[PDB]
């Protein structure tokens, strides 16, 4: 049953905000390529190398169902970013800040309503 | 001397005074002010003041009047300068950019613009519409400047802060709703020798296939030719035309804002060691004939703008005012334009009224002066309806 | 709706630049003069300056000069206006088609670049390789001359050099080599450059540059036998070449400095120079030769020649005369006399070519004190400002119209007249004496007399028959005294002789090969000339003997040999006329007969018919038609002559009223001799111009019809000597006055200069209507301005007052501080002030409104009242303006202009007492001149040369939006306008039926151009717009010019195609081309009278419709 | 006898010598 509810108003205005009002988030913003950064792993080892400024397209486009599908989709961009961007790293540490503060504000996402 | 040349015009009849106009108003700089009532504070969505960065007048025919001021968090808004309604003084606002804008342009004759910012994109907005026509997706880093040809409307420039500059032209179709880049050129301006020094500050449009383009560091000013194609060009761009820097500080010193007559043959920049140094363009005279001192460019963030009639600059300053200096006699000291508190980002003149003159500060007001003459006023408030006041350097 | 017709009533006379060579032909000398953009073409004779052509261009002519390539004998000539368009014309003449071909033409305006502060300058290679041009700053256009250049692609040097003051070419280089001198931080300095197009650049120059002085004018190119350079200015005269310096600082040019300059030895051995003030220097080369072939220069000379005219232009055309050409004051041919004369000056001049000149203000007067309008112009500037007036036209009582020599004329008979008598004399030339001999009867004095057939002469004498002749040798007819009864309202013609001898008479036809009785029946109407007039010379039949008879005017036609009898309609009609004139072009014949009683039968004569006409009915005295003719052409016309002044032009049917030049015509002619065609006929080249020279400079003018009596500001310029406070330098008309006055204001008090310091002096002269002398010169006081004047009527008060409003002008400030409204009444003689009204700050322009008077004072519009205590109180207050320049008025309106903002509309309000912004114009023009037309049209004349006209669109919501007011029509007039008036010089009444003259308004510019403005229709305007393309279309331009491209608006920013604006000389040009050009233009136009009837463009239609639209040129 | 004007070049004798 799909509907509206606070929380998607929340991830949706300003915890989107945080999003993209978020420092260390900068090639992120841009979706992802392989091309322009000359890395051809990126689409070899995972089939769907999705960014956030997709779902960012896909939330202004209300393509997403439930709400569970969009935090799976915001912890398979988790998943991607530690999947693919090597652990024990520089590369996953800025990841991994970024991760830190979305960690505080799934904290701060409440649940429905 | 202006009464002397009103008077000797209609014996004598048209002598040329260098610029692009005759009468020297030179003694009637000291009578701009602005009133509480036509000065525009910006608030916020939250409820705090957003300082304003980036307000320009426009172009279109009958609606000439209409500013363009855009704060810092993306609400853009056109305003009326002309009328004296008190009501409802934006006439528009919107949101283009879920980032902090930088720059905005408009096309010549027509009620469109184009918004830049961090978004690595910039914005192709229909004012009469407030539609997204088009997006301009293609930046690696943060844009800077946008920039439109007088002559020509369909093709702009786009300077990045990663170094890049491409020409967008309108009448390509785009392939899925995202502009793509006509002509590229990567490294415009690089270090003599990817950081914050690749960037390219200001990039103006001189005629139909001319750039001039100045970075950060480099401190130098170069010139390209749009006939000559930069499909591949697989190397560092070559200048048709370079300026050198005329400085003596060995500091990493740039040109913060730039700007043409009406003409194309002079050019105003605006550098960092509070400097504004004037080149000729249609000579091959690379030294400056001319430079003005007074105002204190620390900030990046300051623009400057000419006269309709080219006669006189204005500037921003880090005293918390505009400079206004005299073309034909840099030598004498310029006039400055109190009443800001905190520093001036941004002023722009009108391209078709000397009397108005827009200044967005870092004061979170925007204030809209136009020429008071006649000191023997109606009575009703001497200081008290006054928020800014016109003064001599002394 | 506001649809203008712009038209130019005179030509543009002022100078602006001259050439001299082979132009027509390679045998006669020219000379070449464009004044605005009329070039004409004058080829140098013994009889004088005959003129040979005059063009008009699309464009105003900047750059003139003359160049003679190789393979090419006549020169051709380069023109470039001042809309960056090339032109090279050739003269072309085959037997007498006259015209000028364009064998390159082209556009050289670049989209970037500064125009220059000096102008544009054009030189030429003297050996006629390529075209220089110095357009905009820090470029230099080079135009190769090959003939495969006919587009004119030119290709464009840059030089270091940003601030180039002068450039010029060189002598003696084999390469082509320029000379410039030119400003920079460190001064000026002149440096060579050696042009070659092979590499198009600059390369090194023959000589180093040499410091000149901070005044270096302009530089003179000396010809091969010395070459080099020579730089004049202020104060320095110096020759540069190689390495010699030869540089001197006359004490003589201090005073002024050069502007003009002209070569008059072709090695180069005499130079004019011209100067501000007029003074004509003489430049001399002193040379000498060293060993052999080499010849070098020795010294340097100047001299001073005389006073000339205020010099822009300098040449010398052949046997020591001058042309002095002028901007502002008529041009001259002066002649430099080897010897000199008293108060030593070896300039005397020879001819005097009028220029309206910088023409500041004008208004429309009546000289004749009839209700009709003739315009009088302050013109003139510095020290040759006149008052010239223009009007409208084309004790000596009596005439000799007997033309009876072909060839001698001057007098032979004199015919001398008195009431019924006859005086002829045998004269021998004009000299006439009253020495009375007893051969001829002498006591006689005659009126007119006639010859018969066959030369069979009659000797009118009373004494005895004695005819002084060969050819009769009889006494046959003498015209006998039956009652003593000389000419006494009596006459005779000459294809037939009707007398009346007493009552009862045998038809005094009767001569060889001239034999009728037909006036034999007993006439009882005893007539001056009882005859009728032949269509031509036809006799021996009767191809028209319908005459009439004008006694009773009836509609039976009454010939001679009838004389019936019907109704007694003895109106009171006896007063005579002068004539009825002989008037047509080529075979159209009509009967405008003089019948002033009433019903003023202007007859479109239908030969046959002859039934009606369109009848003006001009209610005057008692006028019949009385019968004369003089002829000149192939012209059958009458004229109607009646009572109240009537002077006509020639029309099928219709009329206009206009004036004849001669101030009295009671029975007045002038002569045919073509002997001085500048002392011409005229008692007292359409509109003629009276010259009443001042000798000074002035400002404002205005009329006052109570006194009758003309308010001029006027100013002075002196020379400030601190031996005597100030010394005049002329005498003009102010210290020639009649008497004097200087003003006395003790409450309004509030530096010193030097020796060599020069002081403008303001005065107000009142001047005579009859004599034109000046009566009172009242003197402002010291560093005192006037700037208006107005005579009006103020208030309650029966008296008018002339009012001026003046400022202080100190050299120290920038825009005055302090001024004065002075108040003035003109009692007899002397002008006695009433009120002073000190008031802080400019007076610019002074319009009376309702009976109140509005004010000028800079960013401020006052209202000021005249009470009852003679005094201005102020009323109500403006403030809403940088500052009001040029203001009219018209009912409630008051248009107020701005230097740099726009119109300012303003409504006073009665109840209020306040005024208000109705509606306000929102863009930049730089504007010039203000006038308002309609209750709607509002329009301007621009500092660039342009026209405009807006409209308060009613269609608006009741918002902002009524509160902007868009300009309606756009054109570029090419000339800087500087007056606008209300009148016309047709009579200004009866123009409403149905003639397209809605509202007259004269503009004068400052190059001396009268123009109409008027408004029409819109059907009309769609009409005359459409038609006007058609012929642009159809017509050939001069210089390969668009006309659409010329009357385009241009300004620095916008470049806007002219719309709402029907062009002058493109519409009256339609007159002006054969008729196969006719059938050319017109072939599918529609010509819509009504909504959609009558589509079949007949030429004499259009024809009729451009004589109408030029009846008001 | 002066030089400054003396001897100025002319044409046919019939130039300007009339009227
Ligand atoms: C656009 C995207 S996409 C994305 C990344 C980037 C940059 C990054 C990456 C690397 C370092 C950082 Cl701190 C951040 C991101 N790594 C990749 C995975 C990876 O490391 N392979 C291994 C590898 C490859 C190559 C190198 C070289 N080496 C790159 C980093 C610096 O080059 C620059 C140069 C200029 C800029 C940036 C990086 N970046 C910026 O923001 C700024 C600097 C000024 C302001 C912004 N800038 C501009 O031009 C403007 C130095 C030189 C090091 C390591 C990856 N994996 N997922 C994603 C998604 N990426």
């Amino acid at each position: 049953p799909k509907r509206q509810t606070n929380q998607l108003q929340y991830l949706l205005r300003v915890v989107l905000k945080t999003l993209w009002k978020h420092q260390f988030a900068w090639p992120f913003q841009q979706p992802v390529d392989a091309v322009k950064l000359n890395l051809p792993d990126y689409y070899k080892i995972i089939k769907t190398p999705m960014d956030m400024g997709t779902i960012k397209k896909r939330l202004e486009n209300n393509y997403y169902w439930n709400a569970q599908e969009c935090i799976q989709d915001f912890n398979t961009m988790f998943t991607n970013c530690y999947i693919y961007n090597k652990p024990g790293d520089d590369i996953v540490l800025m990841a991994e800040a970024l991760e830190k503060l979305f960690l505080q504000k799934i904290n701060e996402l409440p649940t429905e309503e | 001397m202006l009464f002397n040349s009103v008077l000797r015009q209609p014996q004598l009849g048209v002598l040329r005074n260098g610029w692009s106009s005759q009468y020297p108003l030179q003694s009637l700089l000291t009578g701009y002010q602005c009133s509480g009532n036509d000065e525009h504070t910006s608030y916020g969505e939250t409820g705090v003041p957003v300082p304003p960065f980036g307000c320009t007048f426009s172009s279109a025919p009958n609606m000439e009047h209409v500013l363009a001021v855009a704060n810092e968090e993306g609400f853009v808004r056109l305003y009326n300068t002309e009328s004296q309604s008190f009501r409802k003084k934006c006439f528009k606002e919107w949101m283009a950019h879920w980032n902090a804008v930088f720059d905005l342009a408009w096309v010549p004759g027509e009620l469109k613009l184009v918004t830049a910012a961090g978004d690595q994109t910039a914005k192709f907005w229909d004012v009469k519409a407030g539609e997204l026509i088009g997006t301009c997706k293609g930046h690696q880093c943060s844009l800077k400047s946008v920039a439109f040809s007088k002559f020509e409307k369909a093709v702009f420039c786009t300077g990045g802060r990663d170094g890049n500059i491409m020409v967008w032209d309108t009448r390509c179709n785009k392939k899925d709703g995202f502009y793509r880049q006509v002509n590229q050129i990567s490294g415009a301006h690089n270090t003599s020798d990817v950081d914050f020094q690749q960037s390219v500050t200001v990039v103006l449009f001189q005629d139909e296939n001319t750039l001039v383009s100045a970075g950060a560091v480099d401190g130098i000013i170069k010139v390209w030719d749009l006939r000559k194609n930069y499909t591949a060009y697989r190397q560092e761009p070559i200048a048709s035309k370079s300026f050198l820097y005329p400085g003596s500080s060995t500091r990493k010193l740039g040109y913060s804002s730039l700007i043409l007559d009406s003409t194309g043959s002079t050019l105003f920049a605006n550098c960092t060691d509070d400097n504004i140094y004037m080149f000729n363009m249609t000579g091959l005279k690379t030294s400056p004939v001319a430079i003005f001192n007074g105002h204190q460019n620390s900030t990046f963030y300051v623009k400057s703008s000419l006269s309709p009639d080219d006669q006189f600059l204005v500037s921003g300053s880090s005293d918390e005012a505009a400079y206004i200096w005299k073309v034909s006699t840099p030598w004498q000291p310029p006039t400055v334009l109190l009443g800001h508190s905190q520093e001036v980002t941004s002023v722009c003149w009108c391209p078709s009224d000397f009397t108005k003159i827009a200044t967005c500060s870092d004061d979170n007001t925007l204030k809209i002066w136009r020429l008071n003459r006649g000191l023997e006023e109606k009575p009703g408030g001497d200081k008290l309806s006054t928020v800014g006041w016109a003064s001599q350097k002394k | 709706m506001s649809y203008n017709y712009v038209v130019t009533a005179q030509k543009p006379t002022a100078v602006n630049g001259c050439v001299t060579g082979h132009f027509t032909s390679a045998e006669d000398l020219n000379l070449l003069i464009a004044k605005n953009t009329r070039l004409e073409i004058y080829v140098v004779t013994a009889e004088g300056l005959r003129p040979v052509k005059e063009v008009g261009m699309y464009g105003k002519i900047a750059v003139m000069e003359l160049f003679r390539p190789k393979g090419e004998s006549k020169d051709l000539l380069f023109i470039l206006t001042a809309k960056y368009n090339a032109c090279i014309l050739e003269y072309k003449q085959s037997g007498e088609s006259i015209d000028i071909i364009t064998r390159a033409h082209g556009n050289v305006q670049d989209r970037i670049g500064r125009p220059s502060e000096t102008g544009i300058i054009g030189i030429i290679d003297p050996e006629c390789r390529m075209i220089g041009l110095r357009l905009y700053d820090g470029l230099f256009k080079v135009i190769p001359l090959d003939r495969d250049n006919k587009e004119l692609k030119a290709f464009n040097i840059r030089l270091e050099e940003l601030h180039v003051i002068d450039v010029k070419f060189l002598y003696g280089c084999q390469a082509p080599t320029i000379c410039f001198v030119y400003q920079d931080p460190q001064g000026r300095h002149v440096k060579t450059y050696e042009v070659s197009l092979r590499e198009k650049e600059f390369n090194k120059g023959p000589w180093k540059q040499e410091n000149v002085e901070a005044e270096a004018s302009m530089v003179i190119a000396v010809p091969e036998p010395f070459g080099g350079a020579i730089i004049i200015g202020q104060e320095s005269i110096t020759y540069h070449n190689g390495d010699k310096y030869l540089a001197i600082a006359p004490p003589i040019i201090k005073q002024s400095t050069i502007v003009c300059h002209n070569r008059v030895d072709p090695n180069g051995s005499r130079y004019l120079l011209g100067d501000m003030e007029g003074r004509l220097f003489m430049l001399l080369l002193e040379k000498e030769e060293q060993m052999d072939g080499t010849v070098t220069l020795k010294d340097l000379r100047v001299e001073l020649l005389g006073e000339t005219s205020i010099a822009e232009c300098l040449t010398y055309l052949d046997n020591g005369v001058v042309f002095v050409g002028s901007r502002l004051g008529d041009s001259q041919l002066v002649k430099l006399n080897v010897d000199s004369n008293e108060q030593g000056s070896y300039v005397v001049a020879m001819e005097t070519f009028t220029n309206l000149g910088p023409i500041v203000d004008m208004c429309v007067v009546d000289l004749e004190r009839q209700g009709q309008g003739q315009l009088v112009t302050c013109s003139g500037a510095f020290k040759e400002g006149s008052l010239r007036i223009i009007r409208n036209g084309i004790g000596i009582k009596g005439l000799w119209p007997l033309r009876s020599d072909p060839n001698r004329e001057t007098d032979d008979t004199l015919v001398l007249s008195f009431v019924g008598q006859t005086r002829v004399l045998m004269l021998n030339g004009e000299e006439v004496e009253e020495t009375e001999l007893m051969g001829f009867v002498d006591d006689q004095q005659t009126f007119f007399c006639g010859n018969v057939a066959h030369q069979q002469l009659i000797q009118i004498t009373s004494a005895s028959v004695r005819l002084v002749s060969q050819e009769p040798k009889a006494l046959v007819s003498e015209w006998k005294e039956p009652q003593a009864k000389n000419i006494s309202v009596a006459s005779c013609n000459s294809s037939q002789v009707v007398v009346a001898v007493g009552r009862a008479l045998y038809y005094l036809q009767i001569h060889p090969q001239e034999l009728r009785q037909i006036s034999h029946t007993e006439m009882e109407h005893e007539v001056a000339c009882l005859d009728i007039t032949p269509l031509g010379d036809s006799n021996g039949l009767s191809p028209l003997c319908a005459i009439g008879l004008w006694t009773d005017i009836s509609a039976r036609i009454l010939k001679l040999p009838s004389f019936e009898l019907l109704h007694k309609e003895m109106l009171g009609g006896e007063i005579i006329p002068r004539s009825i004139l002989m008037t047509t072009f080529e075979s159209s014949h009509y009967l405008l007969c003089a019948l002033g009683d009433g019903a003023l039968f202007y007859f479109g004569l239908n030969i046959e018919t002859g039934l009606l006409s369109d009848r003006k009915k001009v209610t005057l005295g008692t006028q019949p038609t009385v019968l004369r003719t003089f002829r000149s052409l192939s012209t059958t016309n009458v004229f109607a002559c009646s009572d109240r002044p009537t002077v006509i032009y020639s029309s099928n049917h219709k009329l206009v009223f206009s004036n004849v030049n001669l101030k009295e015509v009671n029975y007045m002619c002038p002569l045919n001799s073509d002997g001085y065609p500048d002392s011409l006929a005229l008692a007292n080249q359409k509109l003629h111009i009276r010259t009443v020279p001042l000798y000074e400079s002035p400002r404002k003018i205005c009329y006052q019809e109570v006194s009758q009596c003309f308010g001029v500001l006027s100013s002075r310029i002196e020379v400030q000597d601190t031996s005597g406070g100030t010394t005049a330098l002329r005498p003009s008309a102010s210290t020639q006055a009649l008497s004097s006055s200087v003003s006395s204001s003790k409450l309004f008090s509030s530096h010193e200069t030097s020796f060599g310091e020069e002081v403008e002096v303001h005065n107000l002269l009142i001047i005579d209507q009859h004599t034109f002398e000046v009566l009172h010169a009242h003197q402002f006081l010291q560093n005192e301005y006037a700037l208006s004047l107005v005579s009006c009527k103020l208030g309650k008060d029966p008296n008018t007052y002339f009012i001026v409003g003046t400022a202080m002008v100190y050299p120290e400030e920038a825009e005055p501080k302090q001024g004065r409204i002075v108040v003035f009444q003109y009692s007899d003689g002397k002008l006695q002030t009433v009120a002073e009204k000190e008031v802080k700050g400019a007076v610019y322009s002074m319009v009376e409104f309702n009976g109140k008077l509005l004010a000028s004072i800079n960013s401020t519009v006052r209202l000021y009242e005249w009470t009852t205590e003679k005094e201005l109180r102020t009323e109500c207050n403006h403030y809403n303006n940088i500052m009001a320049l040029y203001l009219k008025t018209k009912g409630d309106f008051i248009l107020v202009g701005d230097l740099m903002r726009s119109v300012l509309l303003l409504a006073y309000k009665p109840m209020e007492g306040n005024f208000e912004e109705i509606a306000r114009d929102f863009n930049p023009n730089w504007m010039s001149a203000v006038e308002i037309l309609d209750d709607d049209n509002f329009l301007g004349a621009e500092n660039a040369f342009n026209l405009f006209v807006c409209q308060k669109d009613s269609a608006a919501t009741t918002d902002e939006e009524r509160q902007h007011l868009q300009e309606v029509g756009l054109f570029h007039l090419g000339e800087f306008v500087n007056v606008f008036c209300h009148g016309s010089l047709v009579m200004q009444n009866l123009g409403e039926t149905s003639t397209p003259t809605q509202g007259s308004v004269l503009f004068g510019t400052v190059n001396g151009m009268i123009g109409l403005v008027t408004s029409l229709s819109e059907s009309w305007y769609n009409l005359l717009l459409d038609m006007q393309n058609r012929l642009n279309k159809v017509i050939k331009s001069v210089g390969k010019i668009e006309h659409s491209f010329w009357r385009s608006f241009h300004t620095e920013r916008k470049t806007e195609p002219a719309t709402g604006f029907i062009d002058g000389d493109l519409i009256e040009s339609f007159l002006d081309i054969s008729r196969p050009k006719m059938q050319e233009v017109v072939a599918n136009l529609q010509y819509d009278d009504g909504s959609g009837m009558k589509r079949e463009a007949t030429a004499d239609d259009l024809i009729k419709v451009v004589e109408e639209l030029t009846r008001i040129h | 006898m002066a030089d400054f004007l003396k001897g100025l070049p002319v044409y046919n004798k019939s130039n300007f010598s009339r009227f």
